[PDB]
RNA sequence: AGACCUGAGUGUGGCAGGACUACCCGCCGAACUUAAGCAUAUUACUCAGCGGAGGAAAAGAAAACAACCGUGAUUCUCUCAGUGAGCGGCGAGCGAAGAGGGAACGAACUCGUUGCCGAAUCGGGUCUUACAAGGCCUUGAGUUGUGGCACAAAUAUCAU
RNA sequence: CCAAAGAAGGUGUUAGCCCAUUGAGCCAUAAACCUGAGCGCCUCAUGAACAAGCGAGUAGCACUGUUUGGGAAUGCAGUGUCAAGUUGGCAGGUAUUUGUCUGCCAAAGUUAAAUACAGAGUAGGAAGACCGAUAGCGAACAAGUAGCGUGAGCGA
RNA sequence: CACGAGUUGUUCGGAAACUGAGCACAACGUUAUAUCGUUUUGUUAGGAAAGUGAAGGUGUGUCGGCGG
RNA sequence: GAUGCAUCCAAGUGGUGUAUAUCGCAAACUGAUUUCUGCCCAGUGCUCUGGUCAACGUGACGAGAUUCACCGACGCG
RNA sequence: CUCGGAACGUUGCUUCACUUAUCGAAUGAAGAGACCAAUGGGUUUAGCGUAGUCUUCGGGCUAUGCACCGUCUAGGUUUGGGAGUCCCCUGUGGGUACCCAACCGUGCUGUAAACUGAACCAACGGGAUCAGUUCCGGAGUCUUGUUUCGAGACACUGCCAGAUGGGGAGUUUGGCUG
RNA sequence: AAUUACCGAAUCUUUGAACGCAAACGGCGCAUGGGAGAAGCUCGUGUCAUCCCCGUGCAUGCCAUAUUCUCAGUGUCGAA
């Protein structure tokens, strides 16, 4: 189908034609807002893959995040304590930019449920992700068996708890077995299991 | 309308005017200044007190002077028209 | 307004930059006369409306209830193939006699590959001016592409002439299309400045030639 | 240690400008079509003093080029400007003192003020009292005019930038001795919180690199590097030389 | 004229906002302390800080272990094991996993894709005792794709 | 004298029989819940037999930071660079280049139970080899009260 | 200490209803994090923040004027 | 001489001197007149002209990891 | 061993020209550029040729013409053409001294020593249906588009690398001992 | 018509996320309904200017929507 052709075209991201398209798009995005509502996704194939449907109640927002590593927000770069915890510029956030963009969108628009997001463009200073959101109060959403689940309360602000795909990625849930033994079900849960002192009754 | 409770227009002045005062100064003003002293609603208007006197005691108030007491109540000095006897209206109210 | 400024500057940038052939091929659209003729044919073979389809299905149901033994075909009357998935399937199966692709689809990657697929499968294809005009032809708001798979005997000659005129522009010029780069177009003020500069320096170096 | 005063002044706070009683920015009129093609005539209505400035300001009334109204610009007056004077601003303005002309229309060797570093900049050079630039030469190939600035430097600017003819008023303010800390107090009252000045050697080691010691001295050389961090760059910053200048003053500034 | 693309204004119908916060999920994150000093280390992926849910949360249906005569989503317990694993100024210290006995368990499903269909879809009116998983209508949305059928627990579905 | 009841509360001393309790049962119920997936009716669904694909700025890889028992790198983050799919990929706890074997098929999503409640609530219960009014909660009492501090707070 | 009283405004003071040094809601940016920044040198915001109306259309009421 | 100098700030189309413009801003020292301020650039600063110093590149041996050569700026000399 | 060239593709630097990214200004984004015409653009402004060279025979593609887009001006200077002083009383009042072309010019009604006047909400003229009722110009037109100006692919943005760096952070600064 | 207990129906001042706008102000709006009106008019009767009173709506963002609402763009076409 046409999906195969769009998928291969978007796998060829370093070609001349795709570089031209992405440069024009990056200029246009650079001259817009941080969060922009769109009628249709820029990549319909990727959006449909990640959960978007051309139905009433589905929304797409393009969110912009600045690129680069984290700076520790200490006054004048002054830190007190051991020299180990003294770096101000070389530290890195333990959360990826896709998760940051999803969280910014979800915190800005609290009446929507964030479902997924995908990379569309990046330039020397910015990075753009399209975030799929669902309206929980729409009859089309509330009567569809395949998106019904997002209306429940356990899914409120899932992007803030890191339950989206990018959240799982930076939590390490992409791995199983010996690669994620201390990270499952979460690192806090594993720490609790491993560090709680157990007092059996008769011992 | 999102407010559905039944509110009666004929009982509004009973809330505006609560009870009269029978202190020495209040009774002193009745005889000479044609003035009745009342305790009224603390959020009430002088115009609303003037209307409430007409609706309740069928008298015309030419002047109303209100003060909020140091204990939080509101006290109104209502001077009746010269056509009305403040002593007669006080007798009708039930204070003497 | 910012959106006005950006929509004008986007066109300016697209003209000023160097456009690779894959994107530049959509600038060289079919001519006006053949575009009007193709839209006339597409509108003649437009898909049936919701009401028309519903009445046809109701009549089919009545013909079924008249006697269950007789089987009535529920196939729709012959029409154009409309929709990205259906047109792609028609091209891939080589069922399409002639494909029409709008040049102003954004995202362009929906139809950027379609001329190459049509060329590879040897199906005649034309690039036309508006998905809005295609949608007006087919009864919708817009249309990325439309495929003519078959026509009636009355329209066979029109389809053949359209195929020839379309192949004149698109299928027979494949070598030029695959290699022609676009863009690099100067502004009017820049062209005027260059012309005046050349006029000023027209004969400064006349005394350096021996003759 | 504690923060140095030169770095504390960068926070603003109580070290900002005393802008109350000031009339506003003193600029040339906008570079509009009338200035770029013909000229505009305005009338000097009043000459006034602004707190914190040593030169006089001129309120010049022009007509609006597009509307039925009057504009009333406020500029720095050149010396000799009087009330009722006619000021011509544009390409076709005559070469007279107080007129604003493009730098390409002014003869070489002319003394100008309120010079624009960029076209449309509305004047940023030679604006202190008694100061002026000298037009050295024009270059019609590149369209640029060379000027000698009040500091003695030479600067090339686009010839479309405008300039007022004459020197800035109030010249000779610095030749009168102040004689009194009270006079200095009143002088700086309209400028900002920068006076009196405490010497670094008179402070403690916690606040200043120069402070401390049983004798009032700078322990280390007072010439500091250009790459010194803030709080360390105090004293003579990136000095190419020191001591009493002999045999001729050089032109201060970068090359 | 007109379209449709992008973007406004208004009407109409909604929702977000704060509290709580024991537990749980995401970030951010010390130091006292211990090393008889101290900088790696330790405390501790802890306190404090900032978000977000729920009666639980998270996890969860193999890109899993293993190396067997093999096992079979997740979670938890005993055990493995303070370990002849490992990590560590190899110092002070730190430190898991598979297997086994159990608890639980009707435990599995959905989409994109690919084939074959193609508006059969969704809202909105109106009607049926019905804001029906129903009929009828509707350009309103959608062909820049909504919905159906079949993909291993599989071997057609579609009539009548 | 009672006990299918001895149950431990009250009552002017230490109560099975002074009182209340201590049991079968009985009566009454918005919805939900449970019951030949309780059972009719209308409506609406619906069961059985009559060839190609499979998730790309992704996975890698480099550098830097961090985290881990994970050690020529257990996860993750930044930035650079960036696949395969016709020795297809991934894992197999010493880096490399091979070539064999085994298990599995990443980069959408949902999912109950067994588990937590380490300074929460709501409506109830059962208690205790606990404390006994300088104790046990700060608070057995008009206690976060009176009072104190500009305030954050502190607090009988 | 107990008990009972006492404060009356068209014009007084404030507000309605001015501007100042200033502040910081919106907006926009930033931040893992808004509980951060900017926000008067005429003055928000890449920024479509005017709902108000000079004429003249047309009706209605109040005039004068013309002829009949 | 403003795409400046000093300097705030975790950050931004962020902030201060600067509503400024060298008779100006910013940073030091000495301390009213008056009379003067000698010699020293070795040291240590500061400043201005032509061996070594990183990453990155570039090539090569090798199955490859690895390695080696070359190039390489402030700075220092 | 060294040196000389092609004639190719590619490319490491780099001059110069440019402009669209980007940067610096200014402005209420208030008048940019052209018309004065390419080393320009159109087969929805590519029409007509010519010569190659292709073709899916429908047409292209390279050159190279010609045509179109696409034009109007203050003023200066000189070339042609036509064509209408009078009242009252010497004074006063009212009026006429045109058009066309070319070339220059380049958007141009004002000043050039200054010494404080006023200017808004159009007069008016055409064309259609005295006055309506509309148009139109008065008050040029155009747009390969950019608010304008200055820079401009460097310096502006990330990341990696090295210097320097008490400006600041942490720590330490043995023992024995008349 | 006891009183207790329990609860299905009612009430529920001023605030506060607090949201018409402010605020050491029991302040001030704008719509849209009411109410009371001792001037005036009308015939104590109606009606009622100014005034005073009360209810409801009116923050911002987002989403959906418009019997298919009103617009903007030297965006793309298409008429003309
Ligand atoms: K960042
Ligand atoms: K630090
Ligand atoms: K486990
Ligand atoms: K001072
Ligand atoms: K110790
Ligand atoms: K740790
Ligand atoms: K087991
Ligand atoms: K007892
Ligand atoms: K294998
Ligand atoms: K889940
Ligand atoms: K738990
Ligand atoms: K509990
Ligand atoms: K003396
Ligand atoms: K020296
Ligand atoms: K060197
Ligand atoms: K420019
Ligand atoms: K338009
Ligand atoms: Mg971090
Ligand atoms: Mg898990
Ligand atoms: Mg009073
Ligand atoms: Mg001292
Ligand atoms: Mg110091
Ligand atoms: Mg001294
Ligand atoms: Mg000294
Ligand atoms: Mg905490
Ligand atoms: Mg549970
Ligand atoms: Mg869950
Ligand atoms: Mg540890
Ligand atoms: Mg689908
Ligand atoms: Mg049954
Ligand atoms: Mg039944
Ligand atoms: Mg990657
Ligand atoms: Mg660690
Ligand atoms: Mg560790
Ligand atoms: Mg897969
Ligand atoms: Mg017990
Ligand atoms: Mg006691
Ligand atoms: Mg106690
Ligand atoms: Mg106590
Ligand atoms: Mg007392
Ligand atoms: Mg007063
Ligand atoms: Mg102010
Ligand atoms: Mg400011
Ligand atoms: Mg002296
Ligand atoms: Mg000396
Ligand atoms: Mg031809
Ligand atoms: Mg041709
Ligand atoms: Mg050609
Ligand atoms: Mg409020
Ligand atoms: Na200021
Ligand atoms: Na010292
Ligand atoms: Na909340
Ligand atoms: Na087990
Ligand atoms: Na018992
Ligand atoms: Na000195
Ligand atoms: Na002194
Ligand atoms: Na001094
Ligand atoms: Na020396
Ligand atoms: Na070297
Ligand atoms: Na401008
Ligand atoms: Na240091
Ligand atoms: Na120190
Ligand atoms: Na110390």
């Amino acid at each position: 189908g046409a999906f195969m052709y769009l998928n291969e075209l978007w796998k060829k991201k370093s070609s001349d034609v795709m570089r031209f398209i992405q440069r024009i798009r990056s200029w246009e995005f650079r001259h817009q807002h941080t969060v922009v509502r769109l009628r249709r996704p820029t990549r319909p194939e990727k959006a449909r893959m990640l959960g978007y449907k051309t139905k009433q109640g589905f929304c797409v927002f393009r969110v912009r995040v600045r690129r680069g590593g984290r700076k520790r927000p200490v006054h004048k770069g002054i830190t007190y304590g051991k020299p180990k915890t003294s770096g101000v510029l070389g530290m890195k956030l333990n959360k990826n930019n896709q998760a940051v963009a999803e969280q910014r969108l979800g915190k800005r628009f609290g009446n929507l449920r964030v479902l997924n997001s995908y990379w569309v463009n990046m330039d020397s200073t910015f990075k753009w992700y399209e975030v799929i959101a669902v309206d929980p109060m729409c009859k089309t959403i509330r009567r569809d068996p395949r998106i019904n689940w997002i209306v429940n309360s356990v899914h409120k602000h899932r992007e803030q708890r890191g339950l989206t795909s990018a959240g799982r990625k930076h939590r390490g849930l992409r791995h199983k077995g010996h690669k994620a033994s201390k990270l499952r079900p979460s690192y806090r849960a594993a720490w609790r299991r491993n560090n709680r002192i157990v007092f059996l009754r008769k011992r | 309308s999102n407010r559905v409770t039944v509110e009666s227009k004929d009982i509004a002045a009973f809330n505006v005017i609560r009870y009269p005062l029978t202190t020495d100064k209040a009774m002193k003003k009745i005889e000479e200044n044609n003035t009745l002293t009342f305790i009224v609603d603390s959020r009430a208007n002088k115009t609303e007190i003037k209307k409430a006197m007409r609706k309740l005691y069928q008298v015309k108030a030419v002047k109303v002077n209100t003060l909020i007491r140091p204990d939080g109540l509101k006290k109104a000095y209502i001077r009746l028209s010269a056509a009305h006897d403040a002593l007669d209206t006080a007798n009708k109210i039930g204070l003497v | 307004p910012t959106f006005v400024t950006m929509q004008r500057k986007k066109r300016v940038l697209q003209r000023r930059l160097k456009v690779p052939p894959a994107l530049n091929q959509f600038t060289k659209v079919l001519d006006r006369a053949s575009r009007n003729e193709a839209l006339k044919l597409i509108k003649k073979y437009a898909p049936e409306t919701r009401k028309a389809r519903r009445e046809r299905l109701q009549k089919v149901a009545e013909e079924k209830k008249k006697d269950p033994k007789k089987t009535v075909s529920t196939k729709a009357p012959l029409a154009v193939v409309t929709g990205l998935q259906e047109v792609t399937r028609a091209i891939e199966k080589k069922q399409a006699r002639m494909v029409v692709i709008a040049n102003n689809v954004d995202p362009v990657e929906l139809v950027l590959w379609m001329p190459n697929l049509c060329r590879a499968n040897k199906i005649p294809y034309a690039i036309v001016k508006d998905m809005a005009r295609l949608g007006d032809a087919i009864g919708r708001k817009t249309a990325t592409c439309v495929a003519l798979t078959d026509v009636n005997a009355e329209d066979e000659a029109t389809l053949k002439n359209l195929i020839r005129s379309v192949n004149a522009r698109f299928l027979s010029r494949s070598d030029v299309i695959r290699r022609q780069w676009g863009g690099l177009q100067l502004s009017l003020r820049s062209r005027a400045e260059l012309r005046k500069k050349h006029a000023r320096n027209a004969g400064v170096d006349a005394a350096a030639i021996i003759q | 240690g504690k923060t140095v005063l030169s770095c504390r002044k960068g926070n603003g706070s109580v070290y900002q400008v005393h802008g109350h009683k000031r009339l506003g920015p003193a600029k040339l009129r906008i570079l509009d079509y009338a200035e770029r093609h013909g000229y505009m005539r305005g009338v000097v209505k009043s000459i006034e003093h602004e707190a914190g400035r040593g030169a006089a300001l001129a309120r010049v009334e022009f007509r609006h080029p597009y509307k039925f109204r009057r504009v009333k610009e406020l500029m720095v007056a050149p010396e000799g400007m009087f009330t009722g004077q006619s000021v011509f601003c544009g390409q076709k303005a005559p070469l007279a003192i107080g007129n604003v002309l493009p730098l390409g229309q002014i003869t070489e060797g002319c003394i100008v003020c309120n010079v624009e570093a960029k076209p449309g900049d509305r004047g940023t050079l030679a604006r202190a009292s008694g100061d002026y630039c000298i037009i050295i030469s024009h270059n019609h190939e590149t369209g640029r005019t060379r000027l000698k600035l009040p500091s003695g430097q030479k600067k090339s600017v686009p010839s479309t930038s405008r300039a007022m003819i004459g020197i800035i008023s109030g010249g000779g303010r610095i030749e009168k001795p102040v004689l009194k800390a009270g006079n200095s107090f009143y002088r700086f009252r309209g400028k900002r919180n920068c006076w009196p000045k405490v010497r670094g050697v008179a402070r403690n080691p916690v606040e200043h690199p120069h402070g401390g010691g049983n004798h009032q001295h700078i322990g280390h050389p007072s010439t500091v590097s250009r790459h010194s961090p803030p709080g360390q760059k105090v004293g003579l910053i990136a000095a190419r030389r020191t001591g009493r200048i002999r045999g001729g003053k050089a032109v201060k500034g970068a090359w």
